[PDB]
């Protein structure tokens, strides 16, 4: 069959690239098809090429550590981005609590190194998420298809952010924390854009 | 003793 | 046919009866017996090596087995990959080819859909539709155009088996059974196309 | 020719599963490690995917093997003044470890049992030190190395315990207990 | 669950170790037991236990089989009138005689202690009569004679070891079985030393 005719060096194509392409396929049908076909063809003609691609990617992880950290640090500029232009206390509250969370998350790369001070930063972030959620539900009941969908997503990514911290105190790989923090900043922004309309 | 006497003569 | 045992093998086996050596008999002997029918030389040599190794150091087989069970996540990962790989393949025959490619495609993506319950449930519905559409084209070609009869019956048997496996997974949580099963159903899809060839 | 030399994907479990096992074994048993590895290499090269078939037939028997491992631990019970002391304190440890499957599903009793184990180990360990510091046996640092081996596996048992509280997988504790029982048995054989 | 372990742990080894006596029967019975066990899980264990419960009957039979192994059987009898050959016929007669009476002396410490001393003497004296007879054969043609002497010496050690285990066990069947093998061996001595002569 196909398992016997395929060389062991080609396994990365199926263990790493295929699952990536499969998840992409839910979002963009053609992009995954084009990329998968290119990798398939490339692997067939040169077995081990995927593995070499992946190894060269892992080699350049530092670039990627620097990149995600940058994007997190730079988010401080975009802290007042997406303020809802409405003169009402609940909406004034929603802007402020979102502002504070995005600001606090953009401070992570500074507090991350000393784990002692980082611990007393975890408290502040959690306190900010909680206080944003308390304001999210305040607006919802005074102002479902796509309305609650964003709130659901926020919860998922906030706990995903928390589970990332526990893995950090076991890895020391701040990149995972940078990545999730950024996702939460984007998730915070999607909330503010929902109430814009 | 008779137990060992066999093994000695067999070896 | 059947494995032969040497005087030395016979002697050793008779001298290894302590409880710690029972996995050699309860686990390895049934394996050798099933291996015997297909690969006589391998089964012969492997039993011979196990017998001797166990004779001189009781507990060895149990050690080996427990170390294999320890490495379960490697085998799950490997089986996941084998599955993802398994799909790499008159207008009436074109209709049959496309809809067989479609089934193998969905099935190979199981390792990446099973994680989310909503996504896996849709995947299960998609699998059901793929089988309907494939069998419809099979009933179509048999009426338009004969040692291809039994493969249809075998496809159903493995289709129905895969169904019962899903239900067992929702009870167990062991996703390995579903991957092995799906890979068998992909092979049955290949056997059908081979008979027309 | 060329394709016969290049390893197929379906042979990976030989390298991902069997080789680490044989490499770990080679330390304590060279001949067994060599012959089995040779057997598996011979087998795999002749019929690729065979090693994978074996692995799957063994995982198929997971629960049987899990039940047997516990069973082996429950049976561990059945197996000069200072040498009598050495025999007694080895017997104590094995008997208490053999009780694990009765105490494991009781978090209160299990902690008591772990404490009893901790005590029984220490008592056996200084007993060993007493026989060495009163006789000096004909054996060399072979006893000393065997002591080091026992201590290694004794802490291995402890690390398995801390993992157990996080994942719940009791089988690993049975396996570790069984290894600890074997290590104490090797102590006795070296001392005889 | 393995209500089926005894098939592999007892019956398989039993058949494996009887292959040199007969191969086809060992195979057909294996297959018989395997089929029976698969149709009836736990049957092999129930059978094994019912055999083990017939310990009395089997001891009685093994006693009889030993008692009967002695009486001068009309086959092995060296025709040569030479004193050395005649001394061989009778020293074997004495050994076969003494070994055959074990069943009726073993259940008495004092008498059996005497019997063990006599068996030892009977063996030693046979070894002497075998050593004395070597000179009657062309010295460049004693391969079989020497080989048969060694095999007899092996089974004599085997009987001595069996006799050692008896005082720790108390299990007489081992003695009987071992003693019967030894008789068969002294018969092979007579058979070999009759064929070359």
């Amino acid at each position: 069959n196909e398992a016997e005719t395929t060389s062991m060096v080609s396994m990365p194509l199926y263990a790493v690239m295929y699952p990536v392409f499969n998840e992409l396929e839910r979002v963009n049908l053609s992009a995954a098809q084009t990329l998968r076909a290119a990798f398939i063809k490339a692997e067939k003609e040169n077995p081990g090429l995927t593995q070499d691609i992946i190894m060269k990617i892992l080699e350049k992880k530092s670039v990627e550590v620097n990149f995600t950290e940058s994007l997190l640090r730079m988010a401080a500029d975009d802290v007042e981005e997406y303020m809802i232009e409405r003169p009402e206390p609940e909406f004034q509250d929603l802007n402020e609590k979102a502002r504070a969370l995005k600001q606090i998350l953009s401070k992570i790369p500074d507090e991350i190194n000393d784990r002692v001070r980082f611990l007393q930063t975890i408290k502040d972030i959690a306190s900010a998420i909680k206080e944003l959620l308390d304001t999210v539900n305040n607006v919802f009941k005074k102002y479902r298809r796509a309305l609650e969908h964003q709130k659901k997503e926020f919860v998922k990514y906030s706990k995903s952010f928390s589970d990332t911290l526990k893995t950090y105190f076991k890895d020391g790989k701040a990149i995972n924390v940078f990545v999730s923090a950024n996702r939460l900043i984007h998730q915070t922004n999607l909330i503010l854009q929902t109430f814009k309309t | 003793s008779e137990l060992d006497r066999l093994l000695l003569e067999l070896n």
